[PDB]
């Protein structure tokens, strides 16, 4: 016995061509702009080491819940021909 | 009608042999496809698993309920314990600081 | 009197005849070097000093030598060699900055020349990336030593601009988040490079903190994100190199959870049984030896790795480091499933070794079977050793 | 049993119309059960043309882009996108195909040659460069003769 | 010690043997397991009974390493020494030999060490062995493999900060100084219970073993369930009741309740299952929550009796595996739907299923019923109805022992042929072992 | 030490309690300066004043999310919309300037609530936090389909709860820790007393709890 695969071959394969019909751009501004933002903004947080435990754990757990996932990152706005 | 051994012992496999050799999957089931796919769904019964109506009140009802009311129990039982061996109130697990562990050096 | 100063007349004169003698060997036309590479690993154990780290450093620059070919590639590393043995003994941002850059160059120069194939462009791609991000990080290393200099009038390392030096610092260790430029470097380099590149540069500047840094900063956020940030990447990304790279930035974090607690005898003991462990990652030609370092780098019991990590967190709990100390206990847990693919792709598969036939048997099993003995080091791990 | 016919190897041959990314015309023949991107292999096609299946445990498998004709839509093999092979081909789509997806574009290894296949005309489709490692790579012009069946190893490291 | 490295060094020849002589690789692999049988008989030869409660002590200097024995670890280690050339008769190749050699390698050691980090070192080596064993390719399950390996890291992650911290607080992990010393007991409690009721199946921490338990091949099975969660046992015996008795005080109305949810709970389970297999394997989860509870009752003789049902479980619950694993081998199923009338076509087999059946219901002359009994005893004196609720509950274990063999020995005769030679030889040593230790177990 | 009859340590306890244990020749600690803006951060008494000194550092984290957001949509946009640079500009600081008053609306609920019904209950324990926890994961759990509602109450109470856990209660109940000097109640051993507690040169989120467990600086 083996499990059948859900739904249509079409359908599913569509979906997953979905977004990547574009070309991908490279990593040095990804990159760049992350070490900007290290070497212009981290300073902000040399005085959060001293705050209280219970800010400091939902201050992480707010930006695990807020954070957006690299891969199989799509916007509509990549498609779309004015805002 | 195979013959699979010599006369004095000495076992022969028989691999280019016509008759069928009796061997480890000779009495090997023959199987239900049916009873091969409700086996198999009963092994993956956790994708079937849903938070509806009926399934939240009895894991309510009777999971939770059921460990309340044996940590009542628990509790209910070293009190009683701690009281009929002549101990004073006896600090569990988030319960202010008091006595644990009787001293042998002691009459109670 | 110069007479304190023979080892640098012997560094400079020893370059001087070495490079006469690589072009006289060449207008021979001499397809091989091997010469060459023992005057330089010669030239290496000259000029190094008497202390452990250096030594440690000298020796480990021998091994990474063979599996280089070219006359150009072996200047290049002697060269880097130099700037790795400087920095130990750098005790101003002068001598920092320009052992610093002089590996910057060496590397980027050894990305663009050593790539072969179809993997050529994409290299000199990465190496020029590379390149960029280092600039602008050289760039704020010198601003806000101008910065340090303008304030204190001296050449001191006190004060709140050590925050940004502490920051080239994390640079230049692969910390996430500026962690990406290891992981666009390991996809598209070579393995001896990328050999290079995990061991040798870690160890000189983890030297130069040890001996002469202090700052009034903390560097736990860099910790929690290096962690993570390298658990949940090598989980993700089916490439090996991504894995490696990924699982690079969780062990710089382990280290780093030993720099920010003091105790630097547990930092150097877990660089020490990950470096070996690098020599034989790189190396490896039987596949059936790469579970052992899966089994290594995972921190299972009996091997070294769990010994390495296992004073990290002995002496993480010591001190108290709750919060640091938990988040390393769970990507501890989590590195343990892919370090499992890795044995599943490698240990569990039927075994196939190609034979050479333009010589050169299996040329690297003496280091490769000589480090696979680190199940034989756990019995003078456990001792008071590495202090 | 009786007289039935012996088994040929004729019986189980599956003939393939492929366009190469010159236009020219192949004669493709394998056999049922064997994958496309196998007889791909096997006919003789250079090593530009393929690469890595992108999961994981199956990056030894090597895979071609072919774009097929609406009618053999419904013959290709049904991948869910939300499991893990559907993102290992979300992830093949990314970063090898890009912008020369069409509706028609699919992966070789996961087309099962069978007897709906007698006929079929696929042509093979352009692909953007790629790296798995130093010994593998793609660096974006199809110029080279060698064969990909001429490779001993299919290398992961 | 000498003994030891030499029967390491003679257990490690095995892979010296060159593979084209078959007869010699299985004759040197069994007796390479049949000498520590000996050697552990006579241990217990040489232990006077009168005498202090460690002896035969061993020291390995400043490597942590200590090692000793009480009556705890001298029987579990001589129903060790029983279990593994069972195992060695279950296999077929030098790498099935290798990894259970390694296996009771590690396990002879854990079992007797005094030192914490001895015993952390010790015990989880067997993580990637156990992986590999049941992850095999063909027949096993990697989903099991991965369940079991990522609880035991979870737990043992958990201890292993707070044995540094205990470390760093006396500056020993030796027990005997351990038990001296003025520790923070309430870390090291949570520590120390969380690798322990991971090893014992308490829940929640016990979906690893229906997975595991069922995955793993005959031998596997029979090391798994009869050998390795009474390690969780003789961790609370020797590390944790010693060390941190005031948490042992403080935690034990939440002990008591995982207990008996865990108790209650996988009974109910149990009857709902379909594969003999799987009934097998949760059956045990029940029987190591009284053990559990009768170790932390600490009452009357508690090590005496908790010890005594641990080994009456790890002769009675490896016999049902290796009765399912002959079914399993000569039938190609584990599904109770395609067994039925085994009495007819399997009698010796079935008497053998009916008599192991009778055992794990603690049924007299067997010696879980002693075990059971003496546990009650010890459970009864901290209160009367922490014994009444294991008390009641004994119909539904009865429920589904008899339903199950109910339902695949009786009916219409189909499957397959009576036990050979081998299989009975498998089983015999714990038939005589069970008779001997329910009928005169003590002199 | 090991027998079948009993645990012997289970029963043999101190029937007084003891001194405190000198553990070097100097009993001060030395350590670096709180800031005051974290000082100012740690006072309850004023609810108000507690939730505007701590929400900003929680506004913080969506502040990072929101600007990483708008990186990777501003990376993906055509030119013909990306060369239009008012519009670009308030989309993305619309996508930031979202993200970072959620994360402060969140933070100042939580703080809110936590020094609200601590200063309702008169004493300080772990219940403010589960209920400051219930109420922020409420609000972020609300208008979603239903494992939600609860879930993210209770992870944001279990964020509160192991807050607690580790970062309050182990320090407290771990404050007589040494582990140089003397064994703690256990003097009559003889280990050497230094003339100081240990120097580490540790970093700022490693600070003793207690003047003697080490010194701290260089
Ligand atoms: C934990 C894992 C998930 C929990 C299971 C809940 C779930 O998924 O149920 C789905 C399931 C949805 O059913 P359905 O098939 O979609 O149709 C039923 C409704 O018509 C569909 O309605 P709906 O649920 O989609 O939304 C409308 C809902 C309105 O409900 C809501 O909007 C949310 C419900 C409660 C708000 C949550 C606030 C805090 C709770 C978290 C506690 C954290 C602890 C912090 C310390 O109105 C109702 O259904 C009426 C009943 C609501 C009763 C609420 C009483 C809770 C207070 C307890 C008093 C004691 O819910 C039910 O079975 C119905 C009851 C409603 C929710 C359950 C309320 C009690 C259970 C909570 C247990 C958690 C405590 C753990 C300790
Ligand atoms: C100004 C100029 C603007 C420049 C902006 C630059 C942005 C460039 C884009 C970029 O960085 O690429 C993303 C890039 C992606 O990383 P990658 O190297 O490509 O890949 C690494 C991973 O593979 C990541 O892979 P992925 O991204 O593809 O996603 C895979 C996914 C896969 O995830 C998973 O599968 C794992 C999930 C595990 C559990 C799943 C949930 C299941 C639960 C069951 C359900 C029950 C309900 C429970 C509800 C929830 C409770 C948990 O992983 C995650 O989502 C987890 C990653 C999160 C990292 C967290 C580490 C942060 C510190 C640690 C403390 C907080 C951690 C939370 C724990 C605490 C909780 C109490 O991320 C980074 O490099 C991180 C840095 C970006 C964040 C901050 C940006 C800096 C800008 C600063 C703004 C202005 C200054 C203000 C702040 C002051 C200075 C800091
Ligand atoms: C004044 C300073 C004098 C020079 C000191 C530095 C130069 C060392 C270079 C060296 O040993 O050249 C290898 C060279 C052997 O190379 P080869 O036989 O031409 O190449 C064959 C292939 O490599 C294939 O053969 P293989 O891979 O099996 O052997 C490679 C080579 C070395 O292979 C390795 O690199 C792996 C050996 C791992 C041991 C590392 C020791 C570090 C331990 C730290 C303890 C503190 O084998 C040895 O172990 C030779 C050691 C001879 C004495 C070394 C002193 O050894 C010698 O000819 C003798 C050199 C000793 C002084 C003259
Ligand atoms: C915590 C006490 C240990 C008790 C554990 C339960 C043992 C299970 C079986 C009960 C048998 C009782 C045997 C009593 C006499 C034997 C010698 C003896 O005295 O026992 C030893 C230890 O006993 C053993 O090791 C018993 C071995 C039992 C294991 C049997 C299972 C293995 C056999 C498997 C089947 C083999 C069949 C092979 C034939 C084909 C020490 O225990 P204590 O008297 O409590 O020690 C005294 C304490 N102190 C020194 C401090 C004064
Ligand atoms: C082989 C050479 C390399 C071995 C390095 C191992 C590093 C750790 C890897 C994960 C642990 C695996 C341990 C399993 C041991 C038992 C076992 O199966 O042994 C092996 C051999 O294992 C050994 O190397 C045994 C000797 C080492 C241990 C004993 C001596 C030191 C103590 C038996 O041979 P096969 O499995 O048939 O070998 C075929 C190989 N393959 C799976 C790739 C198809
Ligand atoms: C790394 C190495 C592998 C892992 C560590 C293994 C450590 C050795 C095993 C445990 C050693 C102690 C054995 C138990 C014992 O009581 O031993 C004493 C009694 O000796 C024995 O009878 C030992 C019997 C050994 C076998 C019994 C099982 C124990 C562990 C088995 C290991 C090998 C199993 C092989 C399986 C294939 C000690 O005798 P001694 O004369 O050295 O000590 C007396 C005095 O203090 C002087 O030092
Ligand atoms: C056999 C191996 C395979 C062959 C291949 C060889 C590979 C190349 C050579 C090894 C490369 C790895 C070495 C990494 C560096 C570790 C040593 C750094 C120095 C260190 O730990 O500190 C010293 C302790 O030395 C010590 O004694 C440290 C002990 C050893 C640490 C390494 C542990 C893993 C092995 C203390 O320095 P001090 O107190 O004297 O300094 C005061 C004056 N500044
Ligand atoms: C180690 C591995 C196994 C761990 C299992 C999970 C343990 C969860 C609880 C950990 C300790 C919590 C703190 C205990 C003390 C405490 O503050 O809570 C008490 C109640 O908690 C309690 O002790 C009651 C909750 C615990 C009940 C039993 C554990 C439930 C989890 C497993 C259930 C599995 C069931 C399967 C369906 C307070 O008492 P109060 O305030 O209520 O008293 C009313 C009079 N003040
Ligand atoms: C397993 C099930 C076994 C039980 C089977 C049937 C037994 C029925 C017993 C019914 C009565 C039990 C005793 C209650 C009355 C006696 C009373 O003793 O005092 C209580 C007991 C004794 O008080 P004291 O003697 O005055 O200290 O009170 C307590 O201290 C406990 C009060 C809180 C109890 C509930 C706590 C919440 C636990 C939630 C668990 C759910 C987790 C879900 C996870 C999934």
């Amino acid at each position: 016995y083996k499990p059948e695969v859900p739904g249509n071959t079409v359908d599913n394969w569509t979906e997953l061509r979905a977004s990547w019909n574009k070309e991908r751009a490279s990593s040095l501004g990804t990159n760049y702009y992350l070490n900007v933002a290290v070497m212009g903004f981290a300073y902000w947080l040399n005085e959060a080491y001293y705050f209280p435990p219970r800010t400091l754990y939902v201050g992480a757990l707010v930006f695990f819940a807020l954070y957006v996932r690299k891969a199989y990152f799509s916007t509509p706005y990549a498609f779309k021909h004015e805002y | 009608e195979a013959k699979q051994f010599t006369p004095d012992g000495k076992y022969m496999p028989g691999i280019f042999s016509k008759a069928k050799p009796l061997d480890r999957s000779t009495q090997w089931v023959h199987k239900n496809p049916y009873i091969e796919a409700w086996y198999y769904r009963r092994d993956h019964f956790e994708n079937e698993f849903v938070w509806n109506y009926r399934t939240t009140i009895e894991a309510l009802w009777f999971l939770g309920g059921f460990t309340a009311a044996a940590y009542a129990l628990s509790v209910f039982a070293f009190r009683q314990a701690d009281r009929r061996s002549g101990y004073p109130k006896r600090q569990i697990l988030g319960d202010e600081p008091a006595m644990v562990l009787p001293d042998e050096r002691q009459f109670y | 009197a110069a007479a304190a100063a023979m080892i640098e007349l012997d560094l400079c004169f020893g370059l001087l005849l070495l490079i006469l003698f690589g072009l006289l060997s060449l207008r021979n036309g001499h397809v091989s070097l091997a010469h060459i590479r023992f005057i330089c690993q010669c030239w290496l154990v000259m000029i190094t000093p008497l202390e452990v780290q250096d030594f440690a450093l000298c020796i480990l620059t021998v091994v990474l030598l063979q599996s280089f070919h070219s006359f150009e590639a072996l200047l290049f590393l002697l060269l880097a060699y130099i700037g790795q043995l400087y920095m130990m003994h750098s005790c101003n941002l002068v001598s920092f900055y320009v052992c610093l850059e002089a590996q910057t160059l060496c590397v980027v120069v050894l990305c663009g020349l050593l790539a072969r194939g179809a993997s050529t462009s994409f290299s000199v791609e990465a190496a020029l990336k590379f390149l960029l991000l280092s600039a602008m990080v050289s760039g704020m290393a010198l601003f806000w030593f101008s910065a340090m200099y303008q304030r204190t009038g001296s050449l001191d390392m006190v004060g709140q601009e050590t925050f940004w030096i502490l920051l080239v610092m994390l640079f230049k260790l692969g910390v996430a988040p500026m962690h990406m430029w290891s992981v666009d470097l390991y996809g598209s380099i070579p393995k001896s490079l990328l050999l290079y590149l995990s061991t040798a540069p870690k160890l000189s500047l983890f030297t130069f903190w040890a001996s002469s840094w202090h700052h009034d900063f903390s560097v736990g956020v860099f910790i929690l994100f290096s962690m993570f940030i390298g658990s949940i990447g090598a989980y993700g990304q089916p490439a090996l190199r991504s894995l490696f790279a990924y699982s690079t930035i969780n062990e710089i974090g382990l280290l780093l959870l030993a720099v920010e607690t003091a105790g630097f005898h547990t930092l150097y003991q877990h660089l020490g049984i990950y470096i070996i462990t690098q020599l034989l990652l790189w190396n490896l030609t039987d596949k059936r030896l790469f579970a052992l370092c899966a089994v290594s780098l995972a921190g299972l019991p009996p091997f070294a790795g769990f010994f390495g990590k296992a004073w990290i967190f002995w002496h993480a709990m010591s001190v108290q480091a709750f919060s640091l100390l938990a988040a390393a206990l769970f990507c501890t847990l989590l590195s343990l499933v892919y370090y499992l693919r890795v044995i599943r792709l490698f240990w569990t598969a039927p075994v196939h070794t190609a034979a050479s036939f333009t010589g050169a048997p299996n040329q690297t099993t003496l280091t490769s079977a000589c480090a696979v003995a680190l199940a034989f080091a756990p019995v003078m791990l456990v001792k008071p050793f590495v202090i | 049993h009786g007289p039935a016919q012996t088994p040929t190897v004729f019986d189980k041959l599956v003939e393939v119309t492929v366009v190469d990314m010159n236009g020219i015309r192949h004669r493709v023949r394998g056999l049922q059960g064997q994958s496309l991107a196998q007889a791909l292999v096997e006919y003789g096609f250079p090593d530009t043309y393929f690469f890595p299946n992108m999961g994981f445990y199956t990056q030894h498998i090597v895979d071609a882009h072919v774009f097929v004709p609406k009618e053999f839509w419904g013959k290709v093999q049904n991948v869910d996108p939300e499991s893990d092979d559907g993102l290992a081909v979300k992830r093949m789509f990314r970063d090898i195909v890009q912008d020369y997806q069409r509706d028609t574009s699919f992966f070789a290894s996961y087309i099962t040659l069978g007897a709906e296949h007698n006929g079929m005309t696929v042509g093979i489709g352009p692909i953007k460069p790629w790296i798995l490692h130093s010994e593998w790579a793609f660096a974006g012009v199809h110029d080279s003769r060698n064969k990909q069946f001429d490779k001993p190893t299919v290398e992961i490291w | 010690m000498f003994i030891s490295v030499l029967l390491i060094l003679f257990a490690l020849c095995v892979t010296l043997i060159p593979e084209a002589h078959y007869h010699m690789v299985r004759v040197w692999s069994f007796v390479a397991t049949i000498i520590p049988m000996w050697v552990v008989t006579w241990m217990w030869w040489n232990f006077d009974a009168s005498g202090h409660g460690l002896q035969m002590l061993v020291i390995l200097g400043r490597s942590h390493l200590a090692f000793g024995i009480d009556g705890v670890a001298l029987s579990l280690m001589l129903l060790t020494t029983v279990l593994f050339p069972i195992c060695m008769m279950l296999l077929r190749t030098v790498a099935g030999f290798m990894t259970f050699i390694l296996l009771e390698v590690l396990v002879l050691s854990a079992l007797c060490v005094l030192d914490l980090l001895g015993f952390y070192i010790l015990f989880e080596a067997s993580l990637i062995l156990l992986f590999l064993l049941i992850g095999r390719a063909p027949y096993g399950s990697l989903e099991a493999a991965y369940k079991i390996v990522l609880y035991t890291m979870a737990g043992s992650l958990v201890l292993l900060p707070t044995l540094f911290m205990i470390y760093s607080e006396c500056g020993t992990t030796n027990v005997l100084y351990m038990t001296c010393a003025y520790n923070h007991q309430t870390v090291l409690g949570w520590g120390l219970l969380a690798v322990l009721a991971v090893k014992i199946p308490l829940m929640p921490v016990h979906l690893w073993l229906p997975e595991a338990h069922v995955a793993a091949p005959t031998a596997g099975s029979v090391l798994l369930a009869g050998v390795l969660l009474k390690l969780g046992g003789i961790g609370f015996l020797r590390f944790m009741l010693p060390v941190v008795p005031e948490f042992c005080v403080s935690v034990f109305p939440l002990v008591s309740t995982l207990c008996l949810v865990s108790f209650l709970f996988s009974t109910l389970s149990t009857l709902r299952q379909i594969d003999l297999k799987k009934i097998v394997a949760y059956s045990s989860i029940a029987h190591m929550s009284m053990v559990t509870l009768a170790i932390f009752s600490q009452s009357e003789f508690s090590a005496y009796s908790s010890s005594f049902l641990m080994i009456a479980h790890g002769l009675i619950s490896p016999a049902l595996f290796l009765i399912v694993g002959i079914l399993y081998d000569r039938a190609h199923t584990k599904f109770i739907l395609y067994f039925s009338g085994l009495g007819a076509s399997m009698p010796i087999g079935s008497t053998l299923f009916f008599l192991f059946t009778l055992g794990n219901l603690a049924f007299p002359l067997f010696p879980n019923f002693i075990a059971e009994v003496l546990c009650m005893v010890s459970i009864f004196a901290v209160h009367e109805l922490l014994a009444y609720v294991f008390c009641v509950c004994q119909v539904l274990g009865a429920a589904y022992g008899f339903w199950a063999f109910n339902r695949v020995v009786h009916g219409l005769p189909r499957g397959p042929a009576d036990v050979t030679r081998t299989e009975f030889h498998t089983v015999l040593p714990l038939l005589i072992g069970a008779v001997w230790l329910g009928i005169k177990p003590m002199a | 030490v090991f027998s079948g009859a009993f645990n012997t340590p289970s029963s043999t306890t101190a029937r007084e309690p003891y001194a405190k244990t000198k553990s070097s020749e100097a009993e001060y600690g030395v350590d670096t300066p709180v800031p005051a803006s974290a000082l100012k951060a740690a006072d309850k008494h004023d609810a108000l004043a507690y939730a505007v000194a701590n929400a900003p550092l929680i506004g913080l984290a969506g502040l990072a999310a929101g600007a990483q957001e708008a990186y990777m949509t501003f990376e993906r946009l055509p030119p013909t919309l990306s060369r239009q640079h008012f519009k670009q500009a308030q989309l993305l600081l619309g996508i930031i300037g979202k993200k970072t008053a959620y994360a402060t609306l969140l933070g100042a609920v939580f703080s809110f609530t936590d020094a609200t019904v601590e200063n309702m209950r008169g004493k300080h324990d772990m219940t403010s936090g589960m209920v400051a926890g219930a109420v922020t994961g409420f609000l972020f759990g609300m208008g979603r389909p239903m494992p939600q509602p609860v879930a993210w109450p209770l992870a944001f109470a279990g964020a509160a709860v192991a807050a607690d856990f580790i970062g309050e209660l182990m320090p407290k109940y771990m404050k007589d820790y040494r582990i140089y000097g003397p064994v703690v109640h256990r003097e009559n051993w003889g280990d050497p007393v230094p003339p100081r507690p240990p120097i580490l040169d540790t970093g700022a989120a490693v600070r003793p709890s207690d003047p003697g467990q080490f010194w701290r600086g260089y």
